[PDB]
């Protein structure tokens, strides 16, 4: 469960199961700079260890500035009241739009890195977190509660944008790797393998319309069809017509919509059989699971999220049968877990978003404390701990307060050892809106952390003391000072 | 870079030490030297700052002082001293000639182990301790006279009752702690033990910290920011890492968590800057690194391998 | 045995009697089948009208307002409802275990039971508190919902060690399988228990003689034990303090006794304190954990995430038994997920479960499907509650079971649903109330009475051509 790093790959000094060395390690008071050696004979070398996924680029600092603002710009609303009827209306609006905010500064963080380093390690975690987060903002940041009837060009945008950007396939290397116009058996047909039409549905399950469309116009529209069984070319045809119309903004233009489609694989249904006893039903399962049948939206799916996302987009549009729609989704396929990401947004879907923080803590702890934090503005999670009778306890970090408050803390505490000057504010700040803790408590470790403040210029040595004032720290500001003689 | 390099030494290493800002280490071997490095700035390289003889014996234990008393290191060695030494910036380094000696601690009857220089809201303090099991804290009075060393307390920590040849083992570690009671960690052996000032300016035994099985051979306090109650952890020849918790309402002891993922003895652990992280080392010759959880037990958040 | 023979069944108006054929030569018998799992007994039905009363009196409050007591005094009567939920359903398991045993039916009802006192320990106590807020309630709710979800540690198990069976020369509690039972004791706050197995053995005997140190220890821990705090989150405070007082003397003391019972008592000790890494060693089901550390660590449902998640990483959950899942859901906020299962073991438990839960405003419906609309009635689906859907269904269920006195639950429990219109609620009654068992002249003054009240004329109409000829004709 931990992560086994190389020390220094090029020359490590245990080797031998002999003689177990006595090896001694000593943290640095910089994250980047820690040191490591050896109390034995002939091993004198000192090896300079940095922590283990470490983030030292000026895109994440970037990115966590960003992340700042962002939290600082909420204002009171990054707290939660569990302007009288508006307050509750309001509110979510502001929430929502931090939430999208967050979402930005996230692409565009990851955008850097792709182009920096380009496919690292770190990028990969990056794209999870954001995967976690596209589910999380399009089944709690868009609705506020209410149904997909309550905005469904927005919800389905997010819910299609959050299932094409979690996994890669389909591929485009996919897609010709079933046109590869093999005919290894006596007339292959363009289309006659079920794996031309699984790649259809998949497509379609996926919103992926345009694309879908598109591989039909590839082999047999007109051709076997518009020749062979007039009949079955017109369904065919009208039926990619639909497809061309599915609608993403009035919940009404869907409800005749699916009315359409329904009459459409009716009259197909018991009509003109001048196909193939299998190009038959290939077109009626590909009209099915336009039409919602649960039973062939669950069989042309490859993993839960195409199914969960087909039962909205085409059964019915209702997040009040997400609870089924995702065990249903579970039975058909059960949860990979070569990834991080789909059993968060399994936990999210299903009500336990407080569960998904240990997980995003481990992709990125920044994103992490900042999902936590809007999370506990949306009042998506709160702080159920308690006091005693009306009575010392100021340990601000800990579980006491919030799980947010924690790992918004903790964030704020990992900050001061990267040892930028330009994050040192937004530690300073973090523990200062802290919306938990005595201002007191706070005071303290402020206290103890300025004294660690990397600065240079004189600009940096006046926001020490401007720190100091709005604190009331005057005994350490003429404490830095007596180093500076002594310096 | 960060690859490897050497220290210079001929004998074993004992200690490496940080200054406040990071930017700087001190090493101590057995070669009887004291060399310090320097992190240039613009090649991110370590480069040896100054290399000096200071003991006619082997150097155990290294410290630096806080950055609001000067550049000043002591050093405990076998020789029965501990040594203070004070960088003159007008001596080129490498020259064996940048750190002048302030001063010398003799009171000491047996060879030294361990020397650490108290929390700075206390002044110029220190302790040491050695096989005459007897720890000793020392103050520089008069900040100004960085030689007026006087002796402030001395403690019988053990009975002695071992020749120097039966393995003894000792540490010492103050509480960092800028607002709580001025109180330090000793280790000797199997026991380790916790003093704390009384209201009577002198040391008395607060508490134990129970458990080991064997000779302690690291333990070190962690900074409490944010936290009321202290933590101090402690590497165990037994093979196990044990951190307690220690509230003060007077001293209660919790043990915490027992880790034995190294398999064999913990030689280092050490503490973050904001006693966030926690490391350990060992004979399986890796490094761990450990975070609290929300429930305050410790989990491996990391192994760095050899 | 395999001819593949034309087998045709037909249900009936009656739950109870249904039946099977065949279309084969020399196949001619009929075979009258009831559907599986179905309760016909008197204690069934007296529970199903207990429960029924429960939510008739709870009046305005089944219903959740998504004055300043209203919030207070609301939480104050659905958490006494829930209690006699609770209460019908022990009766129940009760009046079953008399009259059929310890069948399959008494099994489901006690793992029906236990998933609902674990779901009141969590939501029906300190209505989103902590356990400060009323430590005696909570306490007393977890250490019941616990000892009663397994039989084990089964007395049939404690004479089990106690064997008196000496085959390495057994000091009779030098033995490992001592401990680990003593120490289970305490995790389930079977404190009483625990002293007991002590006074069994070596309390005074090895002890008392061997190590005067040691038995110190052992002896004033008992005593600790015998005063475990279940009022005053304060005198916990200071209990746990002379605990962690206590393991910290012996934990460096005389070591006048066995290398092994020198750490037996430590960890004893350990587990009373609290330590996190001992309660999970000694414990064999993720719900000892989870148990153990709200006893002795720290007793804040804050941490019940970080609680489970330990718990869980030591002992998987026991797909055995169809209760631990459930009881995993409910702990980890997700309520909705337990109905599925419960109402596999009871259809009327379940039911009104989902209603409690809905009274509480811990599930609500998140439907909203037009903005074009007016018929659609829908009395029966997902467009109301998910405990509309359950109420309604058992009402369904109710009718066919052909018993007079559960009608008018049936009924009134559609007529009571806190969603549909008034018109579709007519449309159902009006469907069902002729399948109405009468036979007395108050039975059919009933179903005129509700033809009444709803205004079913045409209906009321047919009620009385039956009777033109089963009343003008019958009664004779």
């Amino acid at each position: 469960g931990a992560i086994l790093v190389p020390m220094t790959v090029n020359d490590q000094p245990i080797e031998k199961n002999g003689d177990k060395m006595p090896l001694k390690f000593k943290l640095g008071p910089l994250s980047y700079q820690n040191m490591a050696f050896i109390t034995a004979k002939d091993k004198y070398k000192l090896y300079p260890v940095r922590i283990p996924r470490l983030d030292t680029s000026k895109e994440f600092s970037a990115y966590v500035s960003g992340l700042f603002e962002i939290y600082r710009d909420l204002g009171d609303d990054r707290v939660f009241n569990v302007v009288n009827s508006n307050f509750a209306k309001e509110h979510n609006a502001t929430v929502n739009l931090a939430m999208e905010a967050i979402l930005n500064e996230l692409e565009v963080f990851i955008g850097r890195v792709k182009d920096q380093d380009g496919r690292v390690n770190r990028f990969y975690e990056l794209e999870e977190s954001l995967t976690v987060l596209n589910c999380l903002r399009t089944m709690y940041f868009i609705l506020d509660g209410q149904d997909v009837e309550e905005n469904r060009s927005e919800f389905i945008e997010s819910l299609l944008n959050w299932i094409n950007r979690s996994d890669g396939e389909p591929d485009e290397e996919y897609i010709e790797q079933v046109f590869s116009v093999k005919d290894s058996t006596a007339g292959k047909k363009v289309f006659e393998t079920q794996y031309f039409w699984k790649l259809l549905n998949q497509l379609v399950l996926r919103g992926l319309l345009s694309q879908a469309i598109g591989c039909i116009e590839r082999s047999d529209l007109l051709p076997y069809l518009s020749d062979t069984c007039a009949v079955s070319f017109d369904a065919v045809s009208d039926s990619i017509e639909l497809l061309k119309q599915y609608p993403k903004d009035s919940s009404s233009t869907f409800r005749e919509w699916k009315n359409l489609v329904l009459k459409l694989s009716q009259a197909f249904g018991s009509s003109a059989t001048d196909i193939s006893g299998e190009l038959r039903d290939y077109i009626e399962d590909f009209l099915l699971v336009i039409g919602g049948n649960q039973r062939k939206i669950l069989q042309y799916s490859r993993t839960w999220y195409e199914s969960f996302c087909g039962f909205l987009l085409y059964y019915i549009p209702s997040l009040e049968l997400s609870a089924e729609y995702l065990q249903m989704s579970l039975e058909a396929n059960v949860v990979d877990i070569t990834n991080d990401w789909e059993q968060p947004c399994v936990d999210i879907i299903s009500g336990k978003i407080h569960s998904i923080l240990p997980v995003m803590e481990s992709l990125d702890s920044c994103t992490a404390a900042f999902t936590a934090m809007i999370c506990e503005a949306k009042g998506l999670i709160e702080n159920i701990f308690e006091g005693e009778k009306n009575s010392m306890l100021e340990d601000l970090f800990s579980y006491r307060n919030g799980m947010a408050s924690y790992m918004l803390n903790s964030f704020a505490f990992e900050l001061c050892s990267l040892g930028d000057k330009e994050l040192w504010p937004v530690a300073i700040g973090l523990i200062a809106l802290s919306a938990t803790g005595t201002r007191s408590a706070k005071k303290m470790v402020i206290a103890e952390l300025l004294p660690h403040y990397p600065f240079v210029t004189n600009d940096d040595i006046e926001w020490m003391l401007s720190i100091c004032v709005e604190w009331r720290l005057p005994e350490i500001a003429k404490e830095i000072y007596t180093t500076l003689g002594n310096q | 870079h960060m690859q490897p390099f050497d220290s210079g030494h001929d004998d074993l290493v004992h200690d490496v030490v940080y200054d406040f800002y990071g930017r700087h280490v001190a090493t101590c071997s057995s070669d009887q030297h004291i060399k310090v490095f320097k992190l240039d700035k613009d090649t991110s390289n370590w480069e040896l700052s100054d290399s000096w003889r200071a003991h006619d014996s082997s150097i155990v234990a290294i410290d630096w002082a806080s950055p609001e008393y000067g550049r000043i290191i002591a050093s405990a060695s076998y020789d029965k001293t501990v040594k203070l030494w004070e960088e003159d910036p007008d001596q080129e380094e490498c020259s064996g000639r940048r750190w002048n000696k302030l001063c010398t601690l003799n009171d000491s009857k047996g060879s030294l182990y361990s020397v650490k220089f108290a929390p700075a809201h206390l002044g110029l303090k220190l302790a040491c301790l050695g096989n005459d099991g007897i720890l000793r804290l020392y103050d520089a009075l008069e900040p100004s006279d960085l030689r007026s060393w006087t002796l402030t307390s001395e403690m019988k920590v053990l009975s002695i009752p071992p020749a120097n040849h039966l393995q003894s083992d000792f540490c010492l570690s103050w509480c960092p702690s800028r607002f709580s009671p001025e109180k330090l960690a000793v280790s000797a052996l199997e026991q380790a033990i916790i003093y704390q000032r009384g209201k009577d300016g002198k040391l008395h035994v607060a508490a134990k910290l129970p458990g080991h099985k064997s000779l302690i051979r690291s333990i070190s306090w962690a900074p409490s920011i944010g936290r009321w109650y202290q933590l101090i952890a402690t590497g165990c020849k037994d093979g196990r890492i044990r951190i307690f918790k220690i509230t003060e309402k007077n001293l209660q002891v919790e043990l915490l968590s027992e880790h034995d993922d190294h398999n064999g003895e913990v030689w280092s652990v050490s503490w973050n800057l904001t006693g966030t992280i926690l490391s350990s080392a060992g004979d399986d010759g890796k490094v761990r690194l450990w975070k609290a959880t929300y429930s305050n037990e410790f989990k491996c958040m990391s192994v760095i391998t050899a």
